[PDB]
């Protein structure tokens, strides 16, 4: 198969794994919950968001513990939770496209297949706080329990950028999805033209939205001595405006930690800030 | 070069040591075969982080090298001459003697298991890859060292160096050392990683550049310095990579001086420590503690020609921590011995406060209160009051602060507060200024700490604009809150109120009308329960008996007599803490009896009708509280006999706090 050199995760079996964990399921998990319903819970979902046009599938993703197969699935994703959901967003769309192509009557085949979707993996696991947060946790799922405080207005994102030097017309869009923008030193739209001025039109390329939050934990069950200190949030899609602050809360997120530049005109840096990047609230 | 770069030969060299950790191999057999060894393995099947490298290990190590007569140099002498370069040489000993592939695991059950050896395999087959950057040794360790000294009778067998010096005399030749330093931990930080090795990737070769960790500033460096990816018209941009960077931990603290070894003259000062391995998380604000760690100091980088001279601003680097003065688990036979003896109103009574003249009605009032339990659990919206709150008047010269207060420091989570400080609107919890990290945090006052349990309060005279506010919003229930421009969040509220306040000027005067020295009459009348008085009336027989009482704590030391045995105030706490997990429920008689109680309670009270002594119309929240106690009585005496005498237990109680003021 096809092995990354940065990860160690397998290619698309997981595809294949779902749709029988999927379409074959209809019930599972009573076996630990032994007490003693005929269909799955996302089986009609996933028909309700086809006709409600919805882009979010709020995946309680206990249930690969609960299925058969599916364990190194499941140990993968709380061990590489960034590739792993971007492979899933492949298939949800696919899957997607497998209930399309039966009736071909179904949103005129285009328009429910352009608008991308997203999964949200929550309730995974458990933790217990703050004091638990040893530095080898670094791309895993914690489940915290606190309290938010306050807020900021969004601040743009730079995931397109635009570019135009002094010819008569030039409107190239480079795309960055990195830390680094890359320029030209040549000119462009003719065949001679010296290495010109490159100008920066920023106000022409879109940007998404994105919100920073602050946390302080519940103080449960500290010992009377202990101050309930902070940590902070990062969100990307549309769960802004929804998460006020005043309220308990129960976040589902992974785990990331940036540099800071130590001299504020120097690029030099070390003790680190990190923070959490929610996929799904509650 | 030239001008005095070479130094005088000096007789100690490193070498002589160098080969004197190689016979550290297996040689001590002394301390099931070689012991230090033996801790070897139980760290590389990977489940603990943190050898021991004593000095026991070292002097009986030097014991049997009592007969090889042959030249041995000095371990502690050069170990307390410069510290820190006795773990460089001492981890380039261990690779050399370590056993590698001791414990099994498969795919997972390791952190960071399959992807190291991705990495080394990656760097393997690119060792001969041509038809080449060796390890620096810092990336596979996974491992730390540690160091503990001895102060015990081997110091006085035959020769020191941890002798519990304070911080006041220590700024001399102590630099560059191992010393420990007593203290009191104050300001601790959070854990944030730390960095001790690097990888940048630029996506051509994918050659990782390693590189050793400096002080806390740093740069990247180029593109164009590798051996595959550079050297041509294309060069991979080089960035950063995370999982490839193993972190470590970290966290500061500071300590001050004992106030006690203190001289007459100056404050005490502070000092800085950090920490590293595994010893983290394991220090709190307020333990009176030691450590014993290496001393180096560090540059300042910064503003270093105008300002900043030669100045050193060192620290401590922390090796060891000996932390000190910290239901039905092999504690069941002290809470027999109370099952056994009995003896619940009367030897639990002489056993909390047995420091006072008299006074046993007010100490009995008390232990029942320091059990509360869960007053019924009400499953529909209905949230009863709980934890009834009982307060105490009156100017005795018995110094009255410490008749309370010393139960507070005994009482369970019990929080001591007093009129300056944490007013009543530092009471709760607020936003306030902070150090250069996180500002704005929430710091906390006493009630949002110290929720169920004992808020024993004193100066009731003292910031009463802020004060009157806030004992109505712990006595109404649930809204201990911060109504401010923040936010509008509301946190719980159940906790137990003891209060004294303290008269007018010189004595109340019983002849004149009370509430002429407590200003809150809305706040007593209708919303406690229980008063009582500590009023000084002039009576012989007792007060020479009193003066036998505090004079004869003078001449001995001790105080105990009148046939009472001591009792340990853990065996009443685990009495409580089990009392506290029983919760009987009433039976019918009893409610038949405080229906014809309250009627006998409305008839009298409705007789007097005069602002002369009494208080209270019978209010039915006096007839609730007596449901209260009584049940917690009943807890706490829990033999199944929630009955007529046992709220005849309480009624007893009412009538002896009511009516103090008669004489």
């Amino acid at each position: 198969l096809r092995i990354i050199w940065g990860t160690n995760v397998s290619i698309q079996e997981c595809t294949t794994n779902f749709r029988n964990f999927l379409m074959s399921f209809k019930y599972k998990f009573r076996k630990i919950l032994d007490e003693r319903d005929e269909e799955l819970y996302y089986i009609k979902q996933l028909n309700e968001m086809r006709e409600l046009g919805t882009s979010n599938l709020n995946l309680d993703a206990r249930n690969l513990l609960a299925y058969k197969q599916t364990e190194d699935l499941y140990h993968q994703l709380l061990n590489y939770p960034q590739e792993v959901i971007s492979i899933m967003d492949q298939t949800i769309k696919d899957c997607m496209v497998s209930l399309i192509v039966d009736n071909n009557l179904d949103y005129d085949l285009d328009e429910i297949e352009t608008k991308f979707y997203k999964v949200r993996p929550y309730n995974v696991g458990s933790c217990k706080g703050m004091r638990e947060l040893n530095p080898n946790d670094i791309d895993k799922l914690i489940n915290l329990k606190g309290l938010v405080l306050r807020s900021t207005p969004v601040i743009p994102d730079m995931k397109v950028a635009f570019f135009k030097c002094n010819v008569c017309d030039h409107t190239m869009a480079v795309e960055i999805d990195r830390g680094v923008i890359q320029e030209p030193a040549r000119c462009e739209r003719i065949d001679c033209n010296e290495p010109n001025s490159m100008s920066l039109i920023h106000n022409r390329c879109s940007f998404a939205d994105k919100q920073v939050i602050k946390l302080q934990e519940t103080p449960d069950f500290v010992p009377d001595g202990q101050t309930p200190h902070s940590i902070s949030l990062c969100v990307y899609d549309e769960l802004v405006d929804s998460c006020r602050a005043g309220d308990r809360i129960e976040v589902t997120g992974t785990f990331r930690s940036i540099p800071i530049r130590a001299n504020s005109r120097q690029r030099v840096l070390s003790l680190y800030k990190t923070y959490v990047d929610v996929v799904h609230v509650k | 070069m030239s001008a005095a770069l070479p130094s005088i030969q000096l007789p100690v060299d490193y070498n002589n040591l160098f080969n004197e950790i190689t016979d550290f191999l297996v040689t001590f057999k002394q301390d099931k075969g070689p012991k230090y060894m033996a801790m070897l393995q139980k760290v590389a099947n990977r489940e603990l982080n943190s050898v021991i490298i004593d000095l026991d290990d070292i002097l009986q190590y030097q014991n049997e090298k009592f007969l090889q007569g042959t030249q041995a140099d000095d371990l502690v002498s050069a170990i307390q001459q410069n510290a820190n370069h006795f773990t460089e040489l001492f981890c380039r000993a261990i690779d050399n003697n370590m056993p590698l592939p001791t414990k099994e695991i498969d795919y997972k059950d390791d952190v960071l298991d399959v992807i190291l050896n991705q990495r080394r395999l990656r760097n393997e087959r690119m060792l001969s890859d041509r038809t080449t950057e060796l390890f620096p040794p810092n990336l596979t360790r996974r491992y730390f060292l540690y160091f503990k000294p001895l102060s015990q009778n081997c110091a006085r067998r035959y020769r020191i160096s941890s002798k519990p010096l304070s911080v006041r005399q220590i700024k001399g030749d102590f630099l560059g050392q191992l010393i420990t330093v007593r203290g009191i931990i104050t300001r601790v930080s959070d854990v944030k990683p730390a960095v001790e090795v690097i990888a940048y990737t630029c996506d051509q070769c994918g050659y990782e550049v390693f590189q050793e960790v400096n002080s806390r500033t740093f740069t990247p460096l180029s593109e164009c310095t590798s051996e595959e990816c550079s050297q041509n018209q294309t060069k991979g941009q080089l960035f950063m990579s995370t999982r490839a960077s193993k972190f470590s931990a970290f966290q500061e603290c500071k300590i001050q001086e004992l106030s006690q070894q203190v001289p007459v003259g100056h404050i005490p000062r502070s000092l800085n420590i950090h920490v590293n391995g595994t010893l983290v998380r394991s220090l709190s604000p307020g333990d009176i503690v030691d450590v014993t760690g290496i001393f180096l100091p560090a540059p300042y980088t910064g503003f270093k020609a105008l300002k900043a001279g030669l100045l050193t601003e060192t620290y401590l680097e922390a090796q060891f921590v000996r932390q000190h003065k910290k239901l039905t688990s092999d504690v069941e036979e002290r809470v027999m011995e109370l099952i056994t003896s009995g003896d619940v109103y009367n030897r639990l009574a002489k056993s909390i406060a047995p420091e006072i003249y008299g006074n046993l009605d007010v100490k009995k009032a008390l232990l029942l209160l320091l059990v509360g339990g869960v007053d019924k659990r009400v499953g529909d919206g209905m949230k009863i009051r709980g934890d009834i709150n009982v307060c105490l008047m009156g100017d005795p010269g018995v110094a009255k602060s410490q008749l309370l207060k010393a139960i507070c420091k005994i009482s369970p989570r019990g929080v001591y507060t007093t009129g300056k400080g944490s007013s009543g609107v530092g009471l709760t919890a607020a936003v306030m200024k902070d150090p250069v990290t996180d500002e704005m945090i929430l710091e906390g006052g006493a009630l949002v700490l110290a929720d169920n349990g004992i808020c024993c309060i004193d100066e009731f005279d003292k910031m009463d604009e802020s004060d009157r506010t806030a004992i109505h919003e712990v006595m109404e229930q649930q809204t201990i809150s911060i109504s401010k421009a923040g936010i509008n969040t509301t946190l719980n509220a159940r906790t137990s109120i003891l209060a004294a306040a303290n008269p007018l000027y010189g004595r109340y005067n019983p002849r004149l009308s009370p509430l002429d020295n407590i200003n809150l009459p809305a706040a007593l009348l209708s919303r406690f329960d229980i008063l009582f008085l500590m009023l000084d009336i002039p009576s012989r027989d007792d007060d020479e008996k009193l003066a036998e009482h505090v004079t004869y704590v003078h001449m001995h030391n001790k105080q105990p007599d009148l046939d009472f045995t001591p009792v340990e105030p853990s065996k009443m706490r685990e009495y409580i803490a089990y009392a506290k997990t029983k919760r009987p429920v009433m039976s019918e008689a009893v409610n038949d009896y405080v229906v014809q109680a309250y009627i006998r309670l409305r008839q009298d009270s409705k007789r007097e009708m005069d602002s002369k002594f009494s208080f209270g119309q019978a209010t039915p929240r006096t007839l609730l509280g007596i449901i209260r106690l009584s049940q917690a009585l009943a807890k706490l005496r829990l033999a199944d006999m929630v009955d007529i005498d046992d709220v005849e237990e309480a009624l007893r109680l009412v009538r002896v706090s009511k009516e103090s003021l008669y004489q």
